[PDB]
């Protein structure tokens, strides 16, 4: 799902 | 204290952190301390010992108890390989009132500072106490300095000339010491220079990194000053900066630029500045939810950033992103030098402290007891 490098990314940035 | 209502929120966050950590950490060790730490510094000192999976790092802790006896705290953590943690106490020692910051002397590291309720600045050569603490918690610290009316947080020494020490105060001053001088017995020395220059509390303190003359002083009146200890003023700084829009609570050097600052304040901003050009503010990192009480440059890496304050929130932020295009999805979460933020505490983070051993690992204290030690993955920086 979230798995994908740009997804992690994208969730670092969330928190 | 507690808001009911908000605790749900903040619980329910958290669950949802909890289970996406695998995801956003190499590394996430939590710790519940019997009292709150205001203060976190790791030592400089690590070991990986024979025959063993982990490594040995030491932290400089505080207590914060408005009730019963307070400690200044050297912990022993253990640090797994990359092939779940402990800590345990190195030593404790009987300190006045809860301590508002510690700081260990860079030529000497068991020669530790602290900011206490009180005026007196404290100072402690911890291989000069007990192993253990005595249970009538009489403090006994082995210099008491002098020269403040009120307390403080801001605490520097001096890490090209040796026993030289600031300290930012409610009072509006920042006090200078010189710890190598003083009489012969011996316990007190009164503080060698006095400044002025702040018409508010000021906040924080911090020497050059490079100069050993120059420091920077940051304050409630929303000015940034720059001052040089060779000049015979001391109400009035080298440089003088509207820095912020409300009060400024932390700086930091650079310490692979001698020329760059960084400067955190309650109007939820981070400015970036240049000691060359101090009329211009070279950017402002925008994404804090509330007031920014603590900033530190990566002892490892000379673009990257982390800020912290009353947001429960700690984040990290890379200067080499900048100006860089994102996707009007991406825009959203915030500017592209965002790197990430960490949503491990529950209550707001009074200290954080970057491991000057291992690149990446972050040890933050916040007030609800919980000290985290934490590596974000590396598929979030190697890009
Ligand atoms: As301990």
């Amino acid at each position: 799902q979230g798995i994908t490098k740009p997804a992690i990314r994208r969730l670092a940035r969330r928190g | 204290f507690e808001d009911t209502v908000e605790e749900r929120v903040i619980n329910e966050e958290y669950k949802i952190w909890k289970k996406n950590t695998p995801f956003l950490y190499d590394l996430v060790m939590t710790h519940a301390l019997q009292w709150p730490s205001l203060t976190v510094q790791w030592l400089p000192e690590v070991t990986k010992p024979e025959g063993k999976d982990y490594a040995l790092h030491w932290l400089v802790l505080g207590t914060h108890t408005s009730d019963e006896q307070n400690h200044l705290v050297v912990a022993r953590v253990h640090i797994p390989n990359d092939d779940t943690g402990k800590i345990e106490c190195e030593i404790k020692i009987n300190h006045e009132g809860e301590v508002n910051r510690a700081r260990y002397m860079p030529q000497n590291p068991h020669i530790i500072a602290t900011k206490t309720p009180s005026s007196d600045v404290l100072v402690f050569d911890y291989t000069k106490h007990p192993a253990k603490p005595d249970p009538s918690g009489e403090c006994n610290p082995d210099l008491r300095l002098r020269g403040h009316q009120k307390e403080g947080y801001g605490l520097s020494w001096n890490s090209n000339l040796s026993g030289h020490l600031l300290s930012a105060s409610d009072d509006h001053t920042v006090c200078l010491w010189d710890i190598n001088a003083g009489p012969k017995e011996g316990k007190i020395v009164d503080a060698k220079a006095i400044f002025t220059g702040h018409s508010a509390v000021v906040e924080d303190v911090a020497w050059h990194l490079l100069h050993e003359s120059l420091f920077g002083s940051v304050a409630d009146d929303q000015k940034l000053m720059i001052w040089d200890t060779r000049s015979n003023t001391t109400s009035k700084p080298s440089h003088l900066v509207d820095a912020h829009t409300a009060e400024v609570n932390c700086l930091s050097f650079n310490p692979y630029s001698e020329f760059i600052l960084a400067t955190g304040s309650a109007d939820k901003t981070v400015a970036l500045w240049d000691l060359r050009n101090l009329k211009l503010k070279l950017h402002t990192f925008e994404s804090h939810k509330d007031e920014i009480f603590q900033v530190h440059w990566s002892p490892h890496n000379e673009t990257i950033l982390a800020s912290s304050g009353t947001d429960r929130r700690l984040n990290v932020w890379d200067l080499s992103k900048i100006g860089e295009e994102q996707s009007a999805e991406d825009a959203e979460d915030g500017p592209p030098e965002l790197l990430f933020i960490h949503g491990g505490h529950t209550a707001k983070i009074s200290d954080f402290s970057w491991n000057p051993n291992e690149p990446w690992v972050i040890c933050s204290v916040s007030e609800d007891n919980i000290m985290q030690i934490w590596q974000m993955a590396e598929n979030i920086y190697n890009d």
